[PDB]
């Protein structure tokens, strides 16, 4: 064990992480943002023209 | 952690020009957990008998 | 670090205790004096100019 | 699609060290604690019997 303590000699350390995460992903959904939703009952829906 | 080696023979002249003593760091000791599981699969008919 | 405040004072407290160990082990040793005076301890004044 | 994420894959996994240190270094000092100090002025001290 050296008498002079150096950074490379330390064993107990606190990594000090960033405390968060950078996702950097796109979540825009321009089409779904518009086109108001509508609720139904059956698994099939129809309309007349 | 631990202190220096077996001590003794510490006699230094008034001027010695200290030669960068050799302090030593700590020692890291780690362990891991272990899972203990006990499962019981009993029927329902047996859970009503006497 | 985890169990340390600073690497300087922490390393000093160790030596502050190691020196005590060095002392006792020396007081109980069989080491003799270092009579550098060369037969001038008999005089309070310094030894010959040489 | 694994059922659950296991610790072997956790890119975090904080160390969780201990907040103390264990030093097995005796410091009894029986002799020194049974002598009594006495200050002096010179380097060479003597006494007569």
């Amino acid at each position: 064990n050296p008498t002079l303590f150096v950074s490379y000699d330390q064993n107990g350390k606190k990594l000090s992480f960033a405390n968060w995460i950078s996702v950097l992903s796109p979540q825009d959904t321009p089409f779904v943002s518009m086109t108001g939703k509508e609720s139904i009952n059956q698994t099939i829906f129809s309309w007349q023209t | 952690d631990a202190l220096a080696s077996v001590d003794g023979n510490n006699a230094h002249v008034e001027g010695s020009r200290a030669e960068d003593g050799e302090m030593k760091p700590t020692v890291i000791k780690s362990n891991v957990t272990q899972i203990l599981r006990k499962v019981v699969r009993v029927s329902d008919t047996a859970n009503t008998t006497a | 670090n985890y169990g340390r405040g600073r690497e300087l004072m922490y390393q000093l407290e160790k030596k502050g205790k190691e020196i005590k160990r060095d002392l006792e082990k020396i007081l109980l040793s069989g080491q003799a004096r270092t009579d550098v005076l060369a037969d001038q301890y008999l005089t309070n004044s310094a030894a010959d100019p040489a």
